[PDB]
């Protein structure tokens, strides 16, 4: 039965130990389901299927079958704990037969222990009982090999002593050797010991659940043998396992206080998440491949929360596809990164923008020019703060080498983040000659950088490279240069607005998007872009794009302007790459030239001064303009007219008026000018009314509210 | 196998010129093949191999 | 942690990427193990190849 | 492309020219040094590399 | 670990710190930065420290003597003896912990709205509601919380808002929103923002005052020490950790060295301060609003200039101060005479002169109150809030003249 | 000097002082001014991609 003296006592004797053997037995075989499915058999089917030794127990259902057992689990959980791996490691044996050569040894671990006790209201009360915590892991150990069952040497006579377990809390010490009966010295047999993993973890509270004057309070737990590398460093995990005091943990060496150190001896941890699997999952990956117009999609589902900087998005959409690296012979290397620098004067989304990639990408790595951040650019070797040990903290380039280094504040980085930054962008490697290493690790990174401009706001009259502290050796290894530009547009101020007060409204902690094409969900987009498995290969036009590039030339020195140069074109050559990657079309195709071809040419003439911006901007408009629909051409260009009124308005009215209007005919003639023609779509368009916009046919006006 | 290495040196120097009389221990040094293991995968289960 | 020996001794630098082979091992000095302010770990020796 | 009289001179500092050394001492260098000054977009970071 | 409170220390002196001992049910009473008040016995505890010189100690009365041999000589007649040093440290040994200057007078104990008026007397929340039902309690405050500041009203509002605080948000791409304002009161000498900031470290509970040059960055964020009584590192709350769900105040917010710029840039970002030192690693939490001081360049502020040329902050840092307060001092003699008028009513009558219609601690139990509170934004407050940011971006265009800083 | 070698300044687009450039065998400038017909150095980035 029960109701003897003491729950551990009770357990120990041989009766209750014995008839709580057998219960635990009957519960194992005949817990069958609440729809008569018995998942003890199957579950010991797929637990010896992989040779996993492990038996997670639900409490819930325990309680159910067998509540004494539930009862005296968590008050004696070590013997409870005991009783159930034997039992269970029999029941298997009864199952399979032949398994017994593997483990000899089931660990019974129990799930959904009902009360859960925060680290910081542990106390002596829980002490040898098992409880539940909840926090993050700060630090875990590697994994170390303990002693499990150590047989000794006797090294007078070389005998070997017998097996000895070797308890948690206790050095195990043979006595006489049984031959030679010296109590003299021993030593570990190594050869016929039998060791399991040891882990030890430290468990802070999570800083969310911490109050408001308080600090986080942290355990030790000691993972075991099958639980060993379940938990990682910021993991928020849910651990249950014994509160455990008696090992050799007690200031008795008159440091002061006679105080216990406590342990947790783990018994089950859960971690509370959701990387990369992509089986039977590529169907529906071609499926919208096959979309024809996926491109859009896939710019389009890039910084969901993000509004506007479409731009931007299409450019961090061919980063992370990325192009092609080749290297012919051995001897003359090109990356396949594509590199993005975003500079745009403040609260333009920059930040957001690379913590969006750092998540939606693997190997992503944040990093920051200023001291801000965990890892830096450099890299240097030290005894490492908290684990102790003397390692080489290769820096944040190499530490993204097949991934993406995110660097905001790039504008602000030392000389010596300058010159690693050089190192990884033009060689790819990283070469340190520090303590007595010399050695060149490499990193073979996409960096996409944010900057602010000089002074803190964008000069449209100077060059891309006269208002951005860096130097031009940098400037040139950015495929794209992303000028971002915030300038008071009241429908775009309106449309942002919008925007983020709905965000601050549908987050507020009691109740815990316009675009022609539907977003796609992140998750299918993250197995879409590790569809890199496949490389990609370009036979197509040479003598469209070497007559482009003649162009460029000519007008780019004629106009006393930043010249295009060779690796304009290699750098067109990995965003078409990348954009045939993003229809996995394995060769590039004359869209993805022509797209690529815009690309490159929006980001070289951005950053232009303004009379060579202007020029460039209409000398090249054919190429520019590339998928560009005319309602949108026809939007800038009214925008523009609008803007030129509002502000000869403004400059002798004082502010704006209200109704700001402009005629049908100007806007008739700039549309010729680009040779549109058929104005009528433009005024039916969703777009044209999204901005506010109006059509007055009585007196061919057009006038925005606002 | 150092063992069984010294008797072979042993046994292939055989004379040796004087000064060289007592023979040496030779370290056997041993590579392989096969494709190296991670070093995460170092569990106690590889203790002693 | 690597022991090398006599010939394996300077075989190799720091910055070195190398392929390690040898006998995964604890230190075996004498089970006297009384450790101050840290390890709470019983049956944990040092290991190394 | 291009660039074969640099390349004919790459090719003369990769052999190099005698290291002498004098009897009274003294010693003339046999390396070359080259510089590549030009605008940025020319191969010679790729060059160097 | 305590230390001796400010208004105890005699001149020239450092303030004492004795440990207490706290037991059973009194075990988690006391947190870092809180005024307490300890009851309790002090005790000696036999601390091992010496080499000042051999002092007292204790030995065995029984007459032993060794024999030839064993001569109860050196280390070895010392341990035949029993000899050992009676040094001792004085401790304190608390039974009971309360709070100093208690809240509510009620009860102390989750922190809900309810809870905190459960907590208080049937006065108290009288009080309470009263004032929550003033109209023009924004004024009363405002004049309640700083009597002997003449003037200064918009400075005085955004203080007060900044001690209210907005409602902090997590998205739910885990985006973590800001919820609690910062303020930076830039100005000419002597206009009274060292006051500022000395008003609000007074008043509030879980305020921190700081100046420029005077703390290290371990002093400002946070410090590792190891427990010296077990296998774990026990965490110094800097400055910004003492402050949290409260106001730090940096006066002299420009003379602060980069090197702690950088930390409080770091807390004003995402509110934690993650520290990797000496064996432990560990992220902190500090949801604290910044109230700064800064002179201008040259100390005085320039009107034909924008913000950025007048205070050497780093854009990082200002970028997120929710107000930036410009104090000019204008030459009028009218003011002049306001200012002279009002401080030398205060020297001439100290402890009246000051009729504030709300009592300091009546404020505080408010504040603890409102701060529960979690407003929604209602729609209509969402068209409003896009028309006026609307509007304020319009101030942002061009034929219109400067503003000191952009929208 | 300036990013770009313009032959109006010339001798003024090196800020090198003398004896640096004393230092070196060989000093090669190169240019990319003016040349429609290098437009196989387009076709040649092609083909070797
Ligand atoms: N489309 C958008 N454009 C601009 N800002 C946006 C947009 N969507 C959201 N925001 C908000 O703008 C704020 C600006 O913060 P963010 O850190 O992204 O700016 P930043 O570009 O890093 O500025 P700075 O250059 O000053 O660091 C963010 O909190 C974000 O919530
Ligand atoms: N004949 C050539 N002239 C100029 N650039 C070339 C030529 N052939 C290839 N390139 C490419 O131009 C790109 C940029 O050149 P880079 O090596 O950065 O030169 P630099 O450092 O002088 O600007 C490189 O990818 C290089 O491979
Ligand atoms: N309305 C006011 N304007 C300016 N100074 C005032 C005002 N009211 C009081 N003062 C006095 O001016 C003195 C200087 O204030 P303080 O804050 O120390 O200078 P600073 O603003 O340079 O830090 C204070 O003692 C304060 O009492
Ligand atoms: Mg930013
Ligand atoms: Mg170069
Ligand atoms: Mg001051
Ligand atoms: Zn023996």
């Amino acid at each position: 039965d029960l109701k003897g003296h003491s729950v551990r006592e009770w357990v120990s004797m041989a009766g209750p130990r014995l008839e709580i053997h057998h219960r635990f037995k009957n519960f194992l075989r005949t817990h069958v389901d609440s729809h008569g499915h018995n998942v003890f058999k199957e579950r010991i089917s797929d637990m010896c299927k992989e040779n996993r030794e492990s038996l997670v127990v639900n409490y819930e259902d325990l309680a159910a079958r067998e509540h004494v057992l539930a009862y005296f689990l968590p008050e004696a959980p070590a013997e409870l704990l005991q009783i159930f791996d034997e039992a269970a490691l029999e029941v298997v044996l009864a199952m399979y037969p032949k398994y017994d050569r593997i483990t000899n040894h089931i660990h019974v671990r129990i799930s959904h222990l009902p009360l859960v006790e925060e680290l910081r209201s542990l106390r002596q009360l829980h002490l040898n009982q098992l409880i539940r915590t909840s926090g993050v892991v700060t630090s875990c150990t590697g994994v170390l090999p303990q002693l499990s069952m150590v047989k000794y040497n006797c090294n007078k006579c070389n005998f070997v002593l017998g097996p000895f377990c070797q308890s948690q809390n206790q050095e195990v010490k043979p006595g006489s050797c049984p031959e030679c009966q010296s109590a003299g010295p021993f030593e570990v047999n190594m050869e016929e010991t039998i060791y399991q993993n040891y882990q030890r973890i430290r468990i802070q509270e999570s800083p969310g659940k911490v109050a408001a004057g308080r600090l986080p309070r942290s355990k030790d737990a000691i993972l075991l043998a099958d639980l060993v590398d379940s938990c990682k460093p910021g993991d928020e995990i849910e651990l249950t396992g014994i509160y455990h005091n008696n090992y050799d943990g007690s200031l008795n060496t008159a440091n002061g206080f006679p105080v216990f150190a406590t342990v947790i001896l783990a018994n089950h941890v859960a971690k509370k998440d959701n990387g990369e699997l992509t089986d039977e999952d590529v169907k529906m990956i071609t499926s919208l491949s096959k979309d024809q117009q996926i491109g859009e999609k896939i710019f389009a589902s890039i910084a969901p929360s993000i509004y506007g900087h479409e731009d931007i998005k299409r450019g961090l959409a061919l980063a992370l596809f990325g192009g092609e690296p080749k290297n012919p012979g051995g001897k003359h290397k090109v990356r396949g990164d594509i590199n993005v620098l975003l500079c745009g004067d403040p609260g333009t989304a920059k930040s957001q923008f690379l913590k969006y990639i750092e998540k939606v990408s693997s190997r992503a790595i944040f990093t920051t020019g200023q001291g801000a951040s965990a890892v830096g650019l450099t890299a240097y070797v030290q005894r490492h703060p908290v684990s102790r040990e003397w390692t080489l903290e290769a820096g944040a380039l190499v530490l993204a080498d097949r991934g993406v280094c995110l660097i905001d504040e790039f504008d602000k980085m030392n000389d010596q983040d300058r010159t690693s930054i050089h190192e990884a962008m033009e060689q790819q490697s990283i070469s340190i000659s520090k303590a007595g290493i010399v050695t060149s690790l490499q990193a073979r990174c996409t960096v996409i950088a944010a900057a602010n401009p000089i002074g803190g706001r964008y000069d449209p009259s100077l060059t891309f490279s006269e208002n951005v502290d860096l130097t031009e050796p940098i400037i040139s290894r950015f495929d794209i240069l992303c000028v971002v530009r915030d300038t008071v547009d009241p429908v775009q101020d309106e449309m942002l607005a919008r925007f983020v007060v709905g965000s601050h409204v549908r987050h507020h902690p009691s109740n815990k998007g316009v675009e022609p094409l539907p977003q796609e969900v992140l998750k299918k987009y993250i197995i879409y872009a590790k569809e890199r498995v496949h490389p990609k290969l370009n036979q197509m036009d040479q003598d469209k794009v070497a007559k482009m590039y003649s162009d460029l030339r000519k007008e780019s020195m004629a106009t006393g302007s930043i010249p295009i140069t060779v690796r304009h074109i290699e750098s067109m050559i990995r965003m078409a790459e990348a954009h045939a990657r993003i229809h996995l079309r394995d060769y590039v195709i004359e869209d993805d030239v022509n797209m690529a071809i815009r690309v490159m040419l929006e980001s070289f003439i951005d950053t232009q001064k303004f009379s060579v911006m202007r020029s460039m901007r209409k000398t090249f408009a054919r190429y520019l303009s590339f998928r560009r629909d005319n309602n949108e051409l026809l939007l800038f260009i009214l925008k523009q007219l609008v803007a030129e009124q509002v502000t000869y308005q403004r400059n002798r009215f004082g502010a704006q008026q209200d109704t700001i209007e402009v005629p049908e005919k100007d806007l008739v003639d700039k549309a010729r000018q680009i040779n549109i023609h058929n104005l009528s779509a433009f005024y039916d368009s969703e777009l044209f009314r999204m901005n506010k916009f109006s059509h007055d046919l009585k007196r061919k006006m057009i006038l925005q509210q606002f | 196998l150092e063992e069984a290495a010294k008797e072979v040196a042993d046994e292939v120097t055989r004379p040796r010129p004087s000064g060289e009389e007592v023979l040496q221990d030779i370290q056997v040094m041993l590579k392989s093949d096969a494709s190296p293991s991670s070093i995460r995968s170092l569990k106690s289960d590889m203790m002693s191999h | 942690q690597l022991y090398c020996d006599r010939y394996l001794c300077d075989k190799v630098v720091p910055g070195n990427r190398v392929t390690i082979m040898g006998i995964y091992s604890i230190k075996k000095f004498g089970l006297t193990t009384s450790r101050g302010r840290d390890r709470v770990g019983v049956g944990i020796r040092s290991s190394y190849i | 492309f291009g660039g074969t009289d640099m390349k004919k001179a790459i090719a003369c500092l990769l052999f190099g020219g005698s290291r002498k050394r004098l009897p009274d001492g003294l010693t003339r260098r046999g390396d070359i040094n080259l510089l590549m000054l030009g605008d940025p977009g020319t191969a010679k970071s790729q060059l160097l590399k | 670990r305590i230390q001796e409170t400010q208004a105890e220390l005699p001149r020239g002196s450092i303030p004492r710190s004795l440990e207490v001992i706290l037991r059973a049910e009194a075990v988690e009473s006391a947190q870092a930065g809180d005024k307490c008040d300890f009851t309790g016995t002090l005790i000696v505890v036999p601390d091992v420290s010496k080499l000042s010189t051999p002092g007292a100690r204790a030995e065995t009365n029984s007459r032993v003597s060794g024999v030839d041999g064993y001569e109860t000589e050196g280390i070895r007649g010392l341990r035949a003896l029993g000899v050992r040093d009676l040094s001792y440290r004085l401790v304190f040994l608390a039974c009971c912990v309360a709070p100093t200057n208690p809240r509510f007078g009620g009860k102390e104990l989750e922190q809900t709205a309810e809870s905190i008026k459960n907590q208080m007397t049937v006065k108290e929340w009288e009080k309470v509601f009263e004032m929550s039902q003033d109209k023009n309690l924004y004024h009363n405050l405002c004049t309640s919380l700083f009597p002997t500041i003449h003037g200064n009203d918009e400075v005085k509002r955004g203080v007060l808002l900044m001690l209210f605080g907005g409602v902090p948000k997590t998205t739910g791409e885990g985006t973590s929103l800001r919820g609690d304002i910062n303020v930076c009161i830039v100005g000419d000498p002597s206009t009274a923002k060292s006051q500022f900031l000395k008003h609000v470290e007074e008043f509030s509970p879980r305020a921190v005052y700081t100046s420029g040059k005077a703390s290290s960055a371990a002093g400002l964020t946070a410090a590792v020490v190891r427990d010296e009584e077990s296998h774990e590192f026990v965490i110094e709350a800097g400055a910004l950790m003492l402050a949290d769900n409260g106001v730090c105040c940096i006066d002299e917010f420009d003379k602060m060295d980069v090197r702690d710029q950088v930390a409080i840039h770091e807390a004003m970002e995402q509110q934690t301060i993650s520290i990797t030192k000496a064996g432990v690693k560990a992220t902190l939490n500090a949801r604290t609003s910044i109230l700064a001081a800064a002179n201008p360049i040259s100390g005085h502020y320039d009107r034909s200039k924008s913000l950025k040329q007048n205070i050497n902050l780093s854009a990082p840092i200002m970028s997120r101060f929710d107000l930036f307060f410009i104090l000019v001092d204008e030459c009028n003699e009218v003011t002049d005479y306001a200012i002279a008028r009002r401080i030398v009513d205060l020297h001439s009558r100290i402890e009246e002169s000051i009729d504030r219609v709300y009592s300091l601690d009546d404020i505080r139990r408010y504040l603890l109150f409102a701060r529960q509170f979690k407003p929604k934004i209602s729609k209509e407050s969402e068209d409003f809030i896009v028309e006026q940011y609307k509007h304020l971006r319009q101030r942002d265009g061009s034929g219109v003249t400067k503003s000191s800083w952009r929208i | 000097v300036f990013g770009r070698w313009d032959e109006t300044k010339g001798e003024d687009n090196i800020d090198f002082m003398p004896t640096i450039l004393s230092r070196f065998d060989m000093i090669f400038i190169v240019k990319d001014e003016h040349n429609e017909e290098r437009d196989v150095m387009l076709a040649k980035h092609v083909i070797t991609l």
